[PDB]
């Protein structure tokens, strides 16, 4: 509850991988939002170990542009290990995960001429860059799947596979069966090996809703219904059982952060947002403002982290 | 051009001053752009690179229904000019809009505050809920208030509706029929509205006689932005639907037994990406971003970019979020065309988006009236 | 009052238009969020420039330098030159390119101009706006005299006459009424001169202003820049019928100045900054309270935006 | 068009933060930015060749915000006045070189010029004499709080903090009476400057603490005061900053907590201290004007970003940048200014390398240090 005094130059002797720590596990101490990202840290790593299989459950909700960047790949680790309960994200975030299988994500610059990125056939994401020929490959793999899970519905009279998790996890099923070298650094083919049910209410909202418009103009069937996903997203985010140690990390506060802790009763919490409280929206993360909405519990441990989630994640998600 | 500010003698009509920030720089200058971009949406033209009006899409945030913009938006549904004579429009959830905005999408849990605000008032800062200096009530699932009636006989009217078309019909021609999409959900509920506020005006108690709660029905019925956008036609997509205050009755509503409603997205997402390929020219404005700015970039995609587009949202782009975005952001993917025009509007949407409708949208119905 | 309203915009298409706009504008107190501010803040800004006249009351205003970049300018040189200020509080650049703006003209541009190209086209860019360094240059003619008379001015007084930003400031008006009698009168400097009113820059060397001393010392060694008696200045002047309204459009130098040094019965913010900076700029209400610069019982109202978008629709006269 | 892949922190790089921070270049987004500011910082310290219009040792200006002073970044701040490695073969310094003792810029550690806001070592010094607790009356700058007692309290803070002014107050009045006995030249001597009232600060911070620690009575001992006065003035970065010669510049320190006391101490009849700008902006200048190389970091924003670019305009640009703030461009400020904005003016150089980390500073200046600030004198030391 005080802030420290840190003596840098007593890092000298000391090792160069434990003096980066000494300061990261000083962040707690430092002031204004690197006590919170200290905070978060303490909440996520305990949560991340004691929270594996134990009656305990961790929730990762992430943006859909954070797997646009790196993070997909720390994300995967997370999945893969079994550490993830389940997974809240929006559209994109199911696409570009299985998008860089098919292809790769550059790095690039915001300054770059949007004009001449379109006549060059660059997709930018921020200082990201997405080429169209990664959309190709896309519908080379999921428009077949498509077919496969109409006539799945079809003859199953609209009601074995409607709902987004289903087919997210059929999603990682396919990607398994197809490209079966690369799917291991997709985080929707450990949720389906792990069996980690991964929820996107706004489905069509992306390019998976574009190869369904394709799909759609021939074959009128093909039906989604994410209504299911909230029954099962509550089933999951229910402690009456009393030992359960449910915490919630968002990454990223959209959709995800709203969908994720309305249905969800955690009992800790961690935000990663860069929206401010002036917009009054349901991701500028207003702590006492979620509590009053029902979102936070008024027994729930919370912190928030101001600025941008591939600063903060890595920081976070590091393993001690 | 020279920068100049509000001067001495036009310091005392506020039509001078909106037109004055052209040449006042930073985010004034953003908002002149914003009022003349709307009004290229608005003036009859040729189509795409024969004269048509385009056809507006209009994406809002969940929360500004909330504040002061549901008003500005029922206006936008309101409201109608009949087309001139030698001008064609762009051309279940009908997509016949006439009126100023031809479609709306918005995000979940926008509608729900839609009904909410004719059942009560919104009350200011200086159990509850909070969205910023506003609060309002959310009363129990299943209570007694006006506004739990209300969304009580919307999920009712809409189980029982969908297991009368189920049992109606138990390859091209083999679609899931009871599946009831989101776009026919609003819709339903804006026709509904009137006959679903004066059977819940009597459940409640407020006014048992028949004929009073029949005439107050329909005076908080009209007030709704639902009433209007059916009444005119204008389509209210939402794929996050599934994230709203309205989950928490269609979800309890099955819990009695029933099973849940059956949404569908596939039709949404080929009524929306239809009414855009098939339009000639169409325009765009955001109001905030997140789902509901995607969702329309996104439909004007399959018709290789839109032409007008306008962004009312406080959101930055060093996130790298297609929520802060940069209007040329849009025009890597081909959601914006090549000989567009757009401009983006860094302040919150309360803020600009009244001067933006009664200065232009007020101002040009007045024109052609 | 205390509540959401529900206005119907098809109500003013009868209406005349500009009566229409101030219909709407008079609603804002109950349209919601950071509009409601706004709403509440132009009550307090229009109720203060009417009564802080000439009754026992007072105005002060803080503005930050880029607002007179833009066109606001104008609009502040109309507030001094009724006598409806009583102080004034920028950072350095509000004295600036107030003056030069009578040397010269600002121009819109965008903030997608490429910076490399607007050097060597000799363009300096401030946000969307550029200011050619012609304006510049002229002010070297107009600023270096001014200084050389001070020079002067403060050696046969051994530095005690002119030694203050508020003292140069006031002849920077006066030697602009001098030099340039046609353009003088758009320049805020010039009324608060002329009518009496105080500004105030205790951070007086960051900017154009320095960079002319600059050059001025590196020739004759001598002048200075005391703005230490400006705060006991300010402060004297903010010492409390007695109705202390501030108006402080974007924060900074401008905002902690002003509030830490006057106690104002009513304060206005417009800013943009967020809380999480935890820096001043971010106006937060309660935190300034707690640093002795609002009172607890001072009546406040926090707009978030542009005030280049706000300051016109608070000042707009009724 | 060379192109790198989109790949972040794998499964064998989460167990060491060095390769976490190592592949914060290939992540994306603000982590880049920061990836480069690792560049540009590394570029900073690193011997070059003079400005492209002999090898220098750029000089690097540093600009801190005042309330960053009450957070952990003072300690890193004092690591980079504290820390002094010798220059090596065949290197000059980027600036070749030329009672109230001016400042010295000769500055022989990591860091070379330092410029702050109004009460920003304010912040420092009550920092020695009190404990900043995290969420008398308590003031708040954020996510912190710290307690403000009167002007002539017992606090240890306001003892300090007005034998500071009392001396400053003798100090002036002796050169002022020493050219009053004097013939008229002709310079204004007994005004002291900004970088003069931090540099005599940092002088005599061990005494006032000595001083101020018997007058509150929290130590009986002198002997004892002496050592503990000293122990709590060399945590001060004023100290660092005056021993390695550092000057410390301040021109809105007219807006500082100091002024609480400077106006309390004239209200007993004698007359305020005075103040002199144009001093430091002509040695301001004048280092950036002369320098060969120049290195720019600044934490935040406001009148201390605007000055050093404005230092390093004398000079048609600065060779290196790195902005590390939370501010929009939307309003056109110049805190919120993008680099680009910089190199308009002339400011930043059109042969340059900058970057602008787009987040708080409590996040990225810790992690800055510690990244090579810290392992670059690691390496000029342990390799030898
Ligand atoms: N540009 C993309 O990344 C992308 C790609 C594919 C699909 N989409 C679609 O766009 C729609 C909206 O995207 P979304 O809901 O996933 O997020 P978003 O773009 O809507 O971001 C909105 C909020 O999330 C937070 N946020 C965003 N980026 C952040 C960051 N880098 N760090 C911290 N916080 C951040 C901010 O508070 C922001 O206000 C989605 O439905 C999605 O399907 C977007
Ligand atoms: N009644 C409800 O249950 C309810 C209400 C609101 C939101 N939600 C849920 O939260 C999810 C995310 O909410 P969202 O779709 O509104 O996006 P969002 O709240 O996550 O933020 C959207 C972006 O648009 C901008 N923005 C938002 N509101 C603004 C405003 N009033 N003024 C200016 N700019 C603004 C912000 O920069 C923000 O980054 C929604 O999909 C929804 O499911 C539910
Ligand atoms: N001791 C005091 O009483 C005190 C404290 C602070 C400031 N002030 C006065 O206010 C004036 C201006 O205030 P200022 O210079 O401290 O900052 P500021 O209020 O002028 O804002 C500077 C900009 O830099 C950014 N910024 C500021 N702090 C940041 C942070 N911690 N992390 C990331 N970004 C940040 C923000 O975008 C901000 O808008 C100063 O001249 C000073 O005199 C006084
Ligand atoms: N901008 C110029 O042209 C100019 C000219 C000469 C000197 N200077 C010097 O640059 C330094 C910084 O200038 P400053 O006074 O603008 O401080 P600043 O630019 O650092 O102010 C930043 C903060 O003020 C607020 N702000 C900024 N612009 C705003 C706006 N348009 N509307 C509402 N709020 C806004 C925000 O909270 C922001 O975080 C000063 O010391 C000044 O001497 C600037
Ligand atoms: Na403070």
């Amino acid at each position: 509850r005080v802030i420290g005094d840190l003596d840098y130059s007593n890092l000298l002797n000391i090792g160069q991988e434990e003096a980066i720590r000494c300061v990261l596990n000083a962040y707690p101490n430092i002031g204004l939002e690197a006590t919170n990202l200290g905070r978060a840290r303490r909440i996520v790593q305990r949560a991340l170990n004691d929270n594996g299989m134990d009656g305990n459950k961790v929730m990762l909700a992430y943006t859909s542009n954070l797997i646009s960047s790196g993070l997909r790949d720390t994300f995967a680790c997370l999945a893969r290990e079994n550490r993830i309960g389940a997974v809240v994200t929006t559209a994109g975030g199911v696409e570009e995960d299985v998008i860089k299988c098919l292809g790769d994500t550059l790095v690039g610059d915001f300054a770059l001429n949007d004009h001449a990125l379109r006549n060059n056939g660059l997709n930018r994401v921020g200082n990201l860059l997405v080429p169209n020929d990664n959309y190709r490959n896309f519908e080379d793999f999921f428009v077949p799947l498509l077919r496969r899970l109409h006539e799945q519905q079809r003859d199953s009279r609209w009601t074995t596979k409607t709902t987004p998790s289903q087919i997210i996890a059929e999603i990682g099923a396919a990607l398994e069966s197809v490209r079966p070298n690369d799917c291991g650094s997709s985080l929707i083919y450990w949720c389906y090996r792990n069996d980690i049910p991964v929820f996107s209410p706004a489905f069509t909202d992306g390019s998976m809703g574009d190869m369904i418009y394709f799909y759609n103009y021939s074959r009128k069937g093909l039906v989604v219904d994410p209504v299911p996903d909230v029954r099962r997203l509550r089933q999951l985010g229910c402690k009456s059982t009393n030992v359960g140690r449910i915490t919630c990390i968002v990454l990223g506060a959209g959709l995800p952060k709203h969908h994720l802790l309305r249905n969800v009763q955690a009992d800790a919490v961690v935000y990663v947002t860069t929206g401010s409280d002036a917009d009054g929206c349901e991701s500028s993360c207003n702590v006492m403002a979620d509590r009053a909405n029902g979102l936070l519990s008024p027994n729930c441990d919370v912190v928030r982290v101001h600025g941008d989630a591939t600063i903060i994640s890595p920081l976070l998600l590091l393993r001690s | 051009q020279v920068v100049v500010g509000p001067n001495q003698e036009d310091l005392h009509s506020a039509e001078a001053v909106l037109n004055r920030y052209s040449t006042v720089g930073f985010q004034a200058s953003n908002l002149a752009r914003a009022f003349s971009i709307c009004e290229m949406m608005l003036t009859p033209q040729s189509p795409s690179p024969v004269m048509v009006q385009p056809t507006l899409f209009v994406g809002v945030t969940a929360n500004l229904f909330g504040t002061g913009c549901r008003e500005a938006i029922r206006f936008l549904c309101t409201e109608c000019v009949p087309l001139p004579n030698g001008v064609e429009p762009a051309t279940p959830s009908p997509c016949d809009s006439r009126a100023l905005i031809h479609v709306l999408v918005v995000s979940g849990g926008a509608m729900e505050h839609d009904i909410r605000r004719a059942c009560e008032s919104y009350k200011l800062s200086r159990t509850d809920c909070h969205f910023g200096n506003v609060r309002y009530n959310s009363s129990g699932v299943a209570s007694r208030n006006l506004f739990s009636c209300v969304m009580r006989c919307l999920v009712k009217r809409l189980a029982e509706a969908q297991r009368k078309e189920k049992a109606n019909r138990e390859a091209y021609y083999d679609v899931c029929s009871w599946a009831i999409t989101p776009s026919t959900l609003w819709y339903m509920a804006g026709l509904w509205m009137a006959d679903i506020f004066t059977e819940a005006l009597q459940e409640t108690g407020e006014v048992t006689d028949e004929k009073v709660a029949s005439e107050e029905g329909l005076k908080r019925a009209k007030s709704t932005v639902l009433y209007w956008a059916a009444r005119n036609g204008v389509p209210i997509f939402s794929p996050s639907l599934t994230d709203g205050d309205i989950m928490e009755f269609i979800l309890t509503a099955g819990d009695t037994g029933v099973p849940l409603l059956q949404l569908d997205l596939v039709a949404d997402i080929h009524r929306l990406n239809r009414l855009a390929m098939r339009s000639r020219r169409t325009g765009m404005m955001i109001l905030g971003g997140g789902v509901v700015k995607h969702h329309v970039c996104n439909a004007n995609l399959m018709r290789n970019g839109a032409d007008y587009a306008v962004f009312l949202n406080n959101a930055q782009e060093f996130d790298g979020s297609d929520a802060g975005a940069r209007p040329g952001e849009a025009v890597s993917w081909g959601k914006l065309r090549l000989d567009s025009t757009a401009v983006k509007v860094y302040s919150e949407v309360t803020i600009v988006f009244p001067l933006i409708v009664v200065h232009v949208f007020v101002a040009w119905v007045r024109m052609m009236r």
